[PDB]
């Protein structure tokens, strides 16, 4: 397949080491009691390891010779789960996060003694603005074409 | 003067042992001597490099010497596989009889040295077979030195110096140095490659005592002139040839194949003659653009002033630049330096992928040794070549003659490239030590298939476009009907294809998950280097902190401790300080290099495969694991001949921890500690009877720094060559 | 194929270009771009010796001014030209369509 | 023996006299500035370099500067 | 009582409040959706 | 007739190898005895290296901004 | 004007022989650039109005597409043939060769005048029937030239595309396709495949 990677459903490394992982837990287990609260962890640990392999099994992953699975960043539709929507969502916090700072930032900058909210919070004052930031996006293509966004000068 | 040093009467009038230190480290900054001129400076400059053309030609004439008297190589010639280079003998008086018979090796009559240099195989390559072609060589190089020192002294008297003026015709010199110094040297090695190479790998032996008569081809000269040059490629050698024997050889003299030669896993003969013509024919014609007395030609000034882009984006261009550039020997040199580091890691690069000497691509040791070489020294030059711009911006720029150009223009936005430069670096960081860190989780919590392993697709892409078929992309020279496939599939693509897609030599080898995360740790590495240099550079004239800073030097301790305190703010510390990110970034290429092939070595790739993605699997897969033999060298149960590595490895760790000295405990501790000394001795009896006739004095500042560096630098090349080559070796394999 | 007919053939052409069609705007070329300069003037007046153009051979008595220099740059296109077409087209190459 | 030179920017607040502990510098008259006063360095053969002055001065750039040059016993605070 | 709302809006106690609460947020996050490689919705 | 910019005024600091330099400040007075060369007194916002907030200027350092 | 309720620049009034107040890459901001391009503008114009029916009339012929006919040149033993007649002097070398010497000749030739006027007008020779006579008609002429120009340059474009598209196909050949069935063959196939 793309860059030589078969399917972890169709891939035998991806069984061997599930197989391997869920009985090396059982050979774990067997002590304690068949019932005791040691037991019941070791037995919940088995089901999420089945629940994590049959997942990257359904969500049709990349596996190599290793038998771990691969990630395809290139761009290709068919693995756009792996890097661009999760991108996307990261993309869009991290600028909710700075343009909710800046807006603070500039917020206090006309304070006779701007540094004591720095050092000391305005918390009412954030908690009106911290919702702008979710349409910073639109916000901020409207301030790029005021001529607002840009400190002019400088 | 009256007293060393002659050069510096400032120093000379110190009457602490300062004088001394300082008089040493200064011999060589010639512009900062009394009574500086610009013809002292420029013949000084002559002389000395013919000094150094000297050195070459007797440290290579030692070489040669050297393996013809105490060597190997007579017997080497009759089986490159299974027989050790010898380099030279070993005469210890504290030897001890063990490790006197663990040191006798190779066939020898007593202890020796194996070479690690690769002189053998370059020396069979081209032709050289017994000692008295050796010795014959040294002698003439002997010549050559003493030629070179001739000239050398020749050039400093009057009646023989030249001008300052003659030292800035830029037009000339490019001329010769194109035409002549690259072309004609490049048709001569041409020459000696087509006249006797290609015999010697074909079993005649071609010497000047007989060469005016033996044909290099059948029908010598007559195609070239006549114009049918496919004649001379029209019987190459088979692909069942031994290299110096007749069987299986053919007459071919200039060819294009591609591929390797099957016995010797090395690039053909021919080809390389063919190459060598190819770029002395594009030197020659090149060579000839300039303007020289003949009436024709470029003015190099006039091509640089008219290069300005209408629309003002670049302000007034190139407009100066003939002139800021011929008058500062600082600019030329750090433009030369820059130059020469790019093209010394492409060295490193291309040798190790297409060898060109016969029998060293199955010579482990010797690959991993010249690459660990080249790659140190192409870092050493890249920061000096950023370090000789620092010193151009203080000593040798004018603002006003550079107004509005490109020069200044990149002074008048500093902040927008160091800014940019952090950014870079920020996030590279940030993100490769986070998968890396998230992956030794993953694994330390049994989970390798939580792992993120991301796959490098562009360079797998890029591997199928020069027709790899392993990824199944089918594109350029990989796909079935494409012109590019299409329009070489006669010439070089036979011989490349077959080569690139053996999976033994180390021709585009196979990349995977842990390649990608390695080579965002060289783009790190290389993004952190540049920043701290380029700031150095940038900011070497003033900044706000500092805003005189040009008018005290390129190298000086700090401004005190007033305005918050200034220590490290000279641009000869920033160079300093880039030093140790330099050593850290070859240190990470070179450790990728060497567990790469060592796995690929060991027919154990997937070991590389898989403990290359997290940094336990470094640390004890690579590190732990390749040290037992170098460190059992000697034990309570003898010694043998890794005795000298495993001592080895010791010192370079002893000297760096040394270095830590220097670097963290400052001047004054040891001043005070000194003037308590000076104070006992003159105290005591029967020793007050003897005089120091210097004051002893506490090292100074930026000389700490500078000894602290060298101690740092030289335990790292000493401590990691020796773990190298003791753990190559020790496997040979 | 004939090389000596071939070779004086480019040579002939490459020289007539030269003294026929070009050399009016070679020569306004050569002239606004002029002689090498250091620090603001040429490099003999600087102090060089060796630097100082060759007046005596490159007068000429063509009704022009064509001179040895213009044959030697111009003849050795000719040349370079024609051992290219001489190489290629006995090189047996083919690629396909 | 440094150098120590004295700028034109000076305000005289003879901050940086009070701080020499080898007593280089100096008040002189003056009429540049409100104060009617200059400093100046007669006895720079004594100077340690410690640039103890230059912490002390309030203008934007410095008015005092001091570079440092060559080295003999005074200036290196040698008592052997 | 106002000046310990005010104490309380000191930088250290606000960072740790608000990375506390993040914290929370992260942990049951994976604990609901464990194992996540990819966005497996759309 | 008084010189230089009016009291309290904002203006723009041309001096290079000021901290403020291409900054701004407000004048706050202007020594009018001549055989000064600095007359102008400039108080700033922020503080410099050396934590100080005000600096005297000549008269073509200052340039009026609106 | 190219765009009704858009402001015009300054540089183009609407004198120029097809000034419709075009540009808004601001390329023709320095005038001495703008003579140049205006020059620049008729010589590509004029190229591909001559090769426009170079194109569309031997494929219209009992003849190859305009690629096809270019196409002996890649095989050793080439040979050219016009109307169907083996060209003597076909092979490769020697036309080109050829086609060097004639072109570099003229095109120096045209390099070598400083009107700047005659530049893209130069006239007398090169108007045998002496249509500048009136300088009215004359000013719709070029306009007439200029814009037809346009339309040639927007069709060769257009031939280049279709090529790439579907390649070893003919102009003709496209425009058959298209007849053929009208809501069926047309670019939607080509953009989403
Ligand atoms: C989707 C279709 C239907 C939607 C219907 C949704 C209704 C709301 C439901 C849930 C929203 C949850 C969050 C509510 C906000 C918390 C209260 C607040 O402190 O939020 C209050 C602020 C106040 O809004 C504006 O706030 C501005 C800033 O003022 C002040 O803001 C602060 C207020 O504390 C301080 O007083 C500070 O000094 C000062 O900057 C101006 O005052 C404006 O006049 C004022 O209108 O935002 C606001 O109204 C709240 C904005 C919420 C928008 C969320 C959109 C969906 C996500
Ligand atoms: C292992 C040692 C080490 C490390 C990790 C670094 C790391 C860094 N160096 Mg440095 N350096 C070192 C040794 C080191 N250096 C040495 C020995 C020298 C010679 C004196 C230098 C000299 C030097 C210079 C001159 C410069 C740097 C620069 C940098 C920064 C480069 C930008 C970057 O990569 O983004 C970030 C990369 C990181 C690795 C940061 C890792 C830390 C993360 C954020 C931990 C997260 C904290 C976590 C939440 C838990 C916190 C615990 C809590 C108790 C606080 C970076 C932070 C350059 C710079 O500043 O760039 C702008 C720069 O100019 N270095
Ligand atoms: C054809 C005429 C000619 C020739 C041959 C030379 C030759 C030389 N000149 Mg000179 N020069 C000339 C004309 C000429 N010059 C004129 C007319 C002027 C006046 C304008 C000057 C002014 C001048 C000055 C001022 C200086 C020189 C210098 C030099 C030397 C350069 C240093 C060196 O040897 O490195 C060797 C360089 C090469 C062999 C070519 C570069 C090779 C590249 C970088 C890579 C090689 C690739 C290959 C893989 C290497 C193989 C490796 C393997 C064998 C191990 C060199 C021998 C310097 C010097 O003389 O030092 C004493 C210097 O100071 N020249
Ligand atoms: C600078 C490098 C160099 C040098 C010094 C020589 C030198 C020599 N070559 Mg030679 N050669 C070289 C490169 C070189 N070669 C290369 C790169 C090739 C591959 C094309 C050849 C292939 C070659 C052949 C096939 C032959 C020689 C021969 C010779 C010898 C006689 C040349 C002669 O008289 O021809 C005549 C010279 C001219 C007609 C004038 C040359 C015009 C120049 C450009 C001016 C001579 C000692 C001949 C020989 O018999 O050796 C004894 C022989 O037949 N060479
Ligand atoms: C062709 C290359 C070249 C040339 C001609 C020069 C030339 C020059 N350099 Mg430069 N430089 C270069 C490359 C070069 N450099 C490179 C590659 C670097 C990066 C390392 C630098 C970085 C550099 C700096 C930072 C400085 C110079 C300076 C200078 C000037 C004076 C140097 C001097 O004499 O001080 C004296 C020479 C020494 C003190 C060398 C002795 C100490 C060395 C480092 C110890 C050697 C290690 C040890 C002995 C070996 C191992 C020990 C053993 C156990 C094996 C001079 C004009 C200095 C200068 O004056 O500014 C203009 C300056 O500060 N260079
Ligand atoms: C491995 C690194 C290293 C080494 C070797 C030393 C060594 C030394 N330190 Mg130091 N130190 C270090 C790291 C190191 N330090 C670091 C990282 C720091 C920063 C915290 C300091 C901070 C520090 C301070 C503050 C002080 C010292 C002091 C001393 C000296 C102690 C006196 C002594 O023991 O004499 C004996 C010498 C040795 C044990 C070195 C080894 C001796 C060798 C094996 C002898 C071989 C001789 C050989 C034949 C020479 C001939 C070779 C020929 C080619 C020339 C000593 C020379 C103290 C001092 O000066 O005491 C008076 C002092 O106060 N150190
Ligand atoms: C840049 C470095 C980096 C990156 C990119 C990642 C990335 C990831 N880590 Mg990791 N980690 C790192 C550093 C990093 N880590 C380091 C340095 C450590 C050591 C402290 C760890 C230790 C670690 C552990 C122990 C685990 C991870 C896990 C994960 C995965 C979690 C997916 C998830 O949270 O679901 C989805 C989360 C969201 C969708 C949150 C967004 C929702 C917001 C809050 C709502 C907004 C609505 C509008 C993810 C792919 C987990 C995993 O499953 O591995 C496979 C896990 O077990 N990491
Ligand atoms: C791809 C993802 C990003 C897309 C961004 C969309 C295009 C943004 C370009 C338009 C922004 C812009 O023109 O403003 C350009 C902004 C400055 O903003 C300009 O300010 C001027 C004075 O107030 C005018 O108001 C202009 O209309 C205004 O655009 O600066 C720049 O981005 C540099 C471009 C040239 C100026
Ligand atoms: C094989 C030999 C290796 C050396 C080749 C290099 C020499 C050829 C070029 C030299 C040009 C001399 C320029 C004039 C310089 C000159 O001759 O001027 C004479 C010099 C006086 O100095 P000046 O007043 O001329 O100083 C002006 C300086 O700016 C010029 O450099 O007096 C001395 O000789 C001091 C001797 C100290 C010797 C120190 C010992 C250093 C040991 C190593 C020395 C080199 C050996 C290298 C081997 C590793
Ligand atoms: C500071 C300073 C300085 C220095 C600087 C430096 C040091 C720089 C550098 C730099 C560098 C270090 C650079 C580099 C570079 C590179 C490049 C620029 C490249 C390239 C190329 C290309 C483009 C390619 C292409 C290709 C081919 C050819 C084929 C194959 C494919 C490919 C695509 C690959 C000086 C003195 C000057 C001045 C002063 C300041
Ligand atoms: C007298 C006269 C005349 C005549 C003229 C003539 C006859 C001419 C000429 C001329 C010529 C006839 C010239 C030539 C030539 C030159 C040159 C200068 C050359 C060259 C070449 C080169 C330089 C190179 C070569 C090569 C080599 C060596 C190697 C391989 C290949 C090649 C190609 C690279 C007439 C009547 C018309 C007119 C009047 C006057």
């Amino acid at each position: 397949d793309i860059a030589g990677l078969t399917p972890c459903k169709d891939s035998k490394q991806f069984a061997k080491r599930e197989k391997q992982s869920i009985k090396k837990l059982e050979s774990s287990l067997k002590l304690y009691a068949p019932d005791s609260a040691p037991a019941l962890a070791i037995n919940a640990t088995i089901e999420k390891t089945k629940r994590r392999f049959d997942n990257y099994g359904k969500q049709g992953l990349l596996c190599g010779a290793d038998g771990l699975p691969h990630l395809i960043v290139s761009g290709d539709q068919r693995h756009w789960g792996e890097f661009i929507t999760p991108g996307i969502l990261f993309l869009y916090i991290a600028g909710w996060i700075g343009w909710v700072g800046r807006s603070y930032l500039i917020a206090i900058r006309d304070d006779k003694k701007p540094t004591q909210k720095e050092i000391i919070i305005d918390v009412p004052l954030a908690t009106g603005l911290v919702f702008r930031g979710f349409s910073w996006p639109i916000a901020a293509y409207r301030e790029l074409l005021n001529g607002e966004l840009v400190a002019k000068d400088v | 003067a009256l007293r060393f040093p002659r050069f510096s009467q400032g120093l000379a009038q110190d009457p602490t042992t300062r004088r001394i230190w300082f008089g040493i480290a200064t011999a060589h900054d010639f512009e900062s001597h009394d009574d500086i001129t610009e013809g002292r400076l420029y013949q000084n400059i002559f002389a000395s490099h013919f000094g150094q053309l000297a050195i070459i030609f007797l440290w290579t004439s030692g070489n040669l010497f050297h393996v013809a008297w105490q060597g190997n190589f007579e017997a080497w010639v009759q089986d490159p596989l299974h027989v050790r280079p010898i380099a030279h003998a070993i005469w210890d008086p504290h030897f001890g009889q063990p490790a006197v018979e663990a040191f006798t090796r190779g066939g020898a009559l007593g202890p020796v040295n194996i070479a690690y240099s690769g002189v053998y195989q370059w020396w069979y390559t081209i032709g050289l077979r017994t000692n008295e072609d050796l010795y014959t060589g040294a002698i003439f190089l002997l010549f050559l030195s003493f030629i070179s020192l001739l000239a050398g002294w020749l050039h400093l008297q009057p009646k023989w110096k030249p001008s300052v003026s003659w030292f800035k015709n830029a037009e000339s010199r490019l001329n010769h140095h194109l035409s002549g110094l690259f072309g004609v040297s490049s048709l001569a090695w041409a020459g000696h490659l087509v006249h006797v190479a290609i015999p010697g790998s074909r079993g005649e032996y071609v010497r000047w005592n007989n060469f005016l008569s033996v044909l290099p081809h059948p029908q010598g000269l007559g195609p070239l002139f006549t114009g049918q040059w496919n004649l001379y490629a029209q019987n190459p050698d088979s692909s069942n040839h031994l290299f110096s024997t007749s069987q299986g050889a053919g007459t071919a003299i200039l060819t294009l194949l591609g591929g390797f030669h099957p016995q010797t896993q090395s690039l053909w003969l021919t080809d390389m003659a063919h190459h060598h013509l190819a770029i002395a024919i594009l030197f020659l014609i090149g060579g000839h653009m300039y303007r020289t007395n003949f009436g024709i030609g470029h003015s190099i000034k006039y091509i640089l002033e008219a290069h300005i882009p209408p629309g003002g984006r670049l302000g007034r261009g190139h407009k100066g630049l003939y002139d800021t550039i011929n008058n500062s020997i600082h600019f030329q040199l750090g433009l030369a330096l820059a130059s020469l580091g790019v093209i010394t890691s492409l060295v490193a690069q291309h040798m190790y992928s297409l060898p060109a000497y016969a029998f060293i691509a199955q010579d482990f040791t010797t690959q991993a040794a010249l690459y660990t070489h080249h790659q140190y020294i192409a870092g050493f030059i890249m920061t000096g070549a950023f370090a000789h711009g620092a010193i151009f911006f203080i000593r040798d720029y004018n603002p006003e003659q550079n107004a509005d150009n490109v020069l200044a223009r990149m002074l008048e936005h500093k902040e927008a490239i160091i800014s940019h430069l952090s950014w870079a670096s920020l996030f590279l960081g940030f993100h490769t030590l986070g998968l890396y860190v998230h992956n030794d989780v993953m694994l330390a919590f049994g989970t390798p298939e939580k792992q993120i392993l991301i796959e490098p697709i562009f360079a797998q892409w890029i591997q199928s476009a020069h027709g790899k078929t392993s990824y199944g992309f089918d594109v350029l020279l990989s796909s079935t009907n494409s012109p590019a496939l299409n329009a070489g599939r006669s010439i070089w693509l036979p011989g490349w294809l077959n080569a690139i897609n053996e999976n033994s030599n180390s021709l585009f080898l196979t990349i995977g998950p842990g390649d990608f995360l390695v080579h965002h740790a060289i783009a790190l590495g290389l993004h952190t280097t540049t920043l701290i240099l380029v700031k150095g550079a940038l900011d070497a004239r003033g900044s706000k902190l500092m805003p005189d800073k040009k008018d005290f030097g390129y190298s000086f301790p700090c401004d005190g401790p007033g305005r918050g305190g200034t220590c490290d703010i000279s641009a000869w510390d920033a160079f300093y300080l880039a030093v140790f990110w330099m050593l850290n970034t070859i240190g990470w290429v070179t450790f990728y290099w060497h567990w790469k092939h060592i796995t690929l070595w060991q027919g154990n790739v997937s070991q590389f495969n898989e403990s290359s993605t997290y940094l336990m699997g470094w640390l004890r897969d690579y590190l732990w694991l390749n040290s037992s033999q170098l460190i059992n060298g000697y034990n309570p149960f003898g010694m043998n001949s890794l005795s000298v590595w495993a001592w080895m490895f010791l010192f370079g760790h002893l000297v760096w921890a040394t270095g830590f000295m220097f670097l963290i405990s400052w001047r004054g501790y040891w001043q005070e500690l000194i003037e308590t000394l000076a104070w006992a001795h003159e105290r005591t009896p029967l020793a007050n009877l003897i005089r120091w006739r210097d004051k002893p004095v506490a090292l100074s500042i930026v000389q700490a720094r500078l000894v602290g560096l060298v101690h740092f630098s030289v335990g790292y090349i000493f401590t990691y060559a020796a773990f190298l080559i003791a753990s190559t070796s020790g496997k040979f394999g | 194929l004939n090389p000596s007919l071939v070779i004086s053939l480019s040579t002939g052409l490459s020289l007539f270009l030269g003294r026929f069609v070009f050399f009016n705007f070679q020569r306004e070329n050569v002239a606004k771009q002029g002689l090498p300069e250091q620090n603001g003037v040429t490099h003999f007046e600087a102090g060089d010796t060796r630097a100082k153009e060759y007046v005596s051979l490159l007068k000429s008595n063509d009704p022009v001014g064509f001179n040895i220099v213009d044959v030697l740059a111009w003849g050795s296109i000719g040349h370079i030209v024609a051992y290219y077409i001489l190489a290629t087209s006995s090189n047996g190459y083919d690629p396909k369509f | 023996s440094h150098s120590v030179k004295i700028y034109d920017t000076c305000i005289g607040c003879t901050q940086c006299v009070r701080a020499c502990p080898t007593d280089v510098l100096e008040m002189i008259p003056w009429g540049g500035c409100k104060a009617k006063q200059i400093a100046s360095a007669p006895r720079t053969e004594d100077c340690v370099g410690c640039k103890r002055c230059e912490s002390a001065c309030p203008t934007d750039f410095l008015s005092v500067r001091v570079y440092l040059w060559h080295e003999t016993t005074r200036s290196m605070g040698l008592a052997y | 009582m106002r000046d310990l709302k005010t104490y309380l809006s000191v930088a250290p106690v606000a960072s740790t409040l608000w990375f506390a609460a993040l914290a929370g947020l992260l942990i049951e996050i994976n604990r609901f959706f464990p194992d996540a490689l990819t966005f497996p919705f759309f | 007739p008084p010189i230089g910019p009016k009291r309290g005024a904002k203006v723009k600091i041309l001096r290079q190898e000021s901290y403020w330099y291409k900054g701004t400040g407000s004048v706050v007075a202007v020594d009018q005895d001549p055989n000064t060369r600095y007359p102008v007194v400039v108080r700033f916002n922020k503080v410099n290296y050396a934590n100080v907030s005000t600096n005297n200027y000549a008269l073509d350092e200052v340039e009026e901004v609106k | 004007d190219w765009m009704p309720g858009q402001p015009r620049p300054s540089y183009l009034d609407g004198s120029a022989p097809g000034d419709f107040g075009f540009d808004p890459l601001r390329l023709g901001e320095v005038p001495e650039n703008l003579e140049r391009f205006k020059e620049s503008e008729l010589i590509h114009c004029r190229w591909a109005m001559l090769a426009v029916p170079g194109i569309l009339v031997p494929e219209a012929l009992g003849l190859g597409n305009w690629v096809k006919a270019q196409e002996w040149a890649a095989l050793p033993g080439g040979q050219a043939t016009y109307l169907g007649n083996p060209v003597p002097w076909g092979t490769l070398p020697t036309i080109l060769v050829i086609e060097f010497l004639s072109i570099a000749f003229v095109e120096h030739q045209r390099s070598m005048e400083k009107d700047p006027e005659k530049k893209k007008y130069p006239g007398g020779a090169f108007d045998p029937l002496g249509y500048s006579k009136d300088p009215k008609k004359f000013h719709e002429y070029k306009i007439k030239e200029v814009k037809n120009g346009r339309l040639a340059l927007l069709a060769f474009v257009g031939i280049c595309v279709q090529q790439s598209a579907y390649p070893g196909t003919g102009p003709l050949e496209n425009l058959a396709t298209h007849l053929a069935d009208p809501w069926h063959n047309t670019i939607g196939n080509v953009l989403i495949p």
